């Protein structure tokens, strides 16, 4: 569980400062991770390691993690920078617990496409597919965050560069199966017992790491996202 | 999972050159490519452990190098007079098993360890389905009870696949396919080292094979020999 | 005043590490151990401290820290934690059910890997039984597989008990190496001199 601002505000030409707050067992033992997303847009990696960004992200981010609770800074906001910024964090209870969103609003080259949604019967579903092209697909993980229409967001499960150790969420458990070939880069998600609340459009998300984000506690993050289909069981 | 052609006839001797394609990688960190001559009946034979490095045996089947993602062991030239089933598994992962590849059939025509060690097995005939059945594989030779030991089993149509590892002395790695129905255990420290059962789901109806080495991370271990299996022939 | 800093700096920075069956065993002590300082050292991928905080660490003396280096490859990184079996885990270096500092990790495929064949480390994959939590077995006799002496021979009897590893720079990660190093804490009924930051 983490705690964060629902929706927040702020001023054009001077800075704002977005906060999260966790217990020791997810935050006070790893690293945090934001995460901005436009409305309409996938998502995509601002900061991760707490102090580092990626290349695409310029120097108007900032953040820090001085004790238990992270502390994100934008030097300068303007109107771009209006978004959705997320947080998430990797739990000692092996599970990955993202934030709710903070709506900072203020009014004045690898394609991961993937595709395999649709609605179907309830109880019963079909098989996730994902893609990619020319990223060297062992030498990466995967996650599938799925996001429900205008809700937050939430990871489902991972699956890592070696293909062995995986961990599910504690509402996907059991009934869930992730797997990857290495054909053209692929992953295969099964999903069983379909209760209907699973409207979301399941992100085919890329990281960094290379094993299962639970002994890499330092660089585990996310790479650039990928177009997800609009799965909408509806029953 | 690996890929192998299923069978391999066209020009014998000429340009069969089998090789197990797709390896997601440099064909393993390790370099080790296994290659086993699994003629039906007896127990497979280590023909290529390293890249081809073959040992003493038939030497007119070499050069097993790593083309670019794959390793082409070159058996042109060797005969043509063979009815067998070759196998192929390369890997470095961490309790990963299932490293064997499929059925392929090198057949260049098709129609036309005895006293190393030792070779002994419980020979399960018309076992009683689930139960606890233990089977043995004393060896005379070499301690049971310091080099590797290893069980890998083979039914009738699907190929090998790695079912037990067990280390020295202080580990107990069980494969995936039984996940923890199985106890394997180290029999007398200078008799034997034996099995467990332990209420099989009907998938143990396949034939055993008790390996004096490892398989995947493979070590030369001086000589290469394997033990005669038994049918278990569940009875659910 | 803060002097007297600690020579961690001298250890997670040098070219040639250890080897897992010769690891080091440095023993700081009197210093003002700054962890706040080891979080912004080199792109660590791995801080996972199992006995305390490193927030709460900074408040806590100690009487001397057990640093302990090595290297191993990247699917290994796992077998170093409070009680796991593996080829490094119950051969080269295995941790108690007790380890109160860090199991501090990072990449190394800069400087540790050179094309010329890197027959430098090993890792003693054979063993006649597992390791005590935190020894060492620095030997190097021929490993006899029983029912026969060996005076010193390798065929089909008795072979090299240790093996190199293959560390090559065009490989993935996984196969690369990974330089990773343990900060054992203790307090014995002596004066504790680490203590930190005040």
């Amino acid at each position: 569980v983490l705690t964060q601002p629902p929706s927040a505000s702020g001023t054009p030409g001077q800075r704002v400062t977005i906060s999260c707050s966790g217990s020791s067992s997810n935050i006070g033992s790893n690293t945090v991770n934001w995460y901005q997303q436009l409305p309409g847009t996938a998502p995509k990696l601002l900061i991760y390691s707490n102090n580092q960004r990626p290349s695409g992200v310029p120097d108007r981010f900032s953040g820090s993690k001085s004790g238990t609770s992270a502390s994100l800074a934008i030097s300068g906001l303007q109107s771009e920078d209006e978004a959705d910024y997320y947080c998430a964090a990797w739990d000692d209870s092996l599970n990955w617990v993202f934030g709710g969103g903070t709506k900072l609003t203020v009014l004045g080259e690898v394609q991961l496409v993937e595709s395999g949604g649709g609605v179907v019967q309830p109880g019963g579903s079909l098989r996730l597919s994902c893609a990619a092209s020319g990223f060297r697909f062992d030498d990466h993980a995967m996650h599938w965050v799925r996001q429900a229409p205008g809700k937050g967001l939430e990871w489902v499960s991972v699956i890592s560069g070696d293909g062995g150790s995986t961990y599910y969420a504690d509402s996907v458990k059991g009934r869930f199966s992730i797997s990857r070939d290495d054909s053209k880069n692929s992953l295969y998600l099964q999903m069983n017992s379909l209760r209907t609340e699973d409207t979301a459009l399941y992100y085919c998300a890329k990281d960094r790491s290379y094993g299962p984000p639970d002994v890499f506690n330092y660089e585990y993050g996310m790479d650039v996202w990928g177009q997800g289909t609009t799965v909408t069981v509806s029953s | 999972v690996l890929t192998q052609p299923p069978s391999a006839s066209g020009s014998p001797g000429q340009s069969v050159t089998i090789s197990c394609t797709g390896t997601s990688s440099d064909f393993g960190g390790y370099n080790s490519v296994s290659w086993y001559q699994q003629h039906p009946g007896k127990a497979p034979k280590l023909m290529i452990y390293e890249v081809s490095k073959r040992p003493s045996g038939v030497p007119d089947r070499f050069s097993g190098s790593k083309s670019g993602n794959t390793a082409s062991l070159t058996v042109s030239g060797l005969q043509a007079e063979d009815e067998a089933d070759y196998y192929c598994s390369s890997y470095a992962g961490s309790n990963n098993f299932d490293v064997f590849g499929t059925g392929t059939k090198v057949t260049v025509l098709g129609g036309g360890g005895g006293s190393e060690v030792q070779l002994v097995e419980s020979g399960g005939g018309l076992i009683q389905p689930g139960g606890s059945l233990r089977l043995s594989c004393a060896a005379s030779g070499f301690t049971v009870s310091s080099n590797y030991m290893s069980w890998v089993r083979q039914a009738p149509g699907k190929g090998l696949e790695w079912v037990s590892v067990i280390y020295s002395g202080g580990s107990t790695y069980y494969a995936d396919s039984v996940k923890g129905r199985f106890t394997i255990s180290r029999d007398n420290s200078e008799n034997t080292l034996y099995l467990q059962m332990n209420s099989l789901r009907a998938e143990d109806t396949a034939v055993y094979y008790c390996a004096r080495g490892e398989i995947q991370p493979y070590y030369y271990y001086g000589m290469d020999v394997w033990g005669q299996g038994t049918t278990v022939t569940v009875s659910s | 005043n803060i002097t007297n800093l600690c020579p961690f700096d001298e250890v997670f920075n040098a070219t040639r590490f250890a080897s897992v069956y010769a690891w080091n065993r440095k023993r700081i002590s009197n210093c003002v151990a700054d962890y706040s300082v080891l979080y912004n050292l080199a792109p660590f991928f791995t801080f996972k401290c199992y006995g305390v905080s490193p927030t709460k660490l900074n408040d806590l003396c100690f009487t001397n820290v057990y640093a302990d280096s090595f290297v191993i490859r990247g699917d290994e990184v796992r077998q170093i934690a409070p009680g796991q079996t593996g080829n490094i885990a119950d051969y080269n270096y295995k941790l108690p059910d007790d380890f109160t500092g860090c199991v501090i990790a990072w990449n190394s495929n800069k400087l540790d890997s050179k094309v010329s064949g890197n027959y430098n480390y090993l890792y003693r994959l054979f063993r006649k039984s597992n390791l005590k939590p935190f020894e060492r077995d620095i030997s190097t006799e021929i490993y006899q597989a029983g029912n026969k002496p060996c005076n010193g021979v390798a065929g089909f009897n008795c072979y090299f008990p240790l093996r190199s590893y293959s560390f090559r720079p065009t490989y993935g990660v996984g196969h690369q190496p990974y330089r990773v190093v343990v900060l054992s804490f203790e307090l014995l009924h002596a004066p504790a001199t680490v203590c930190g930051p005040k």
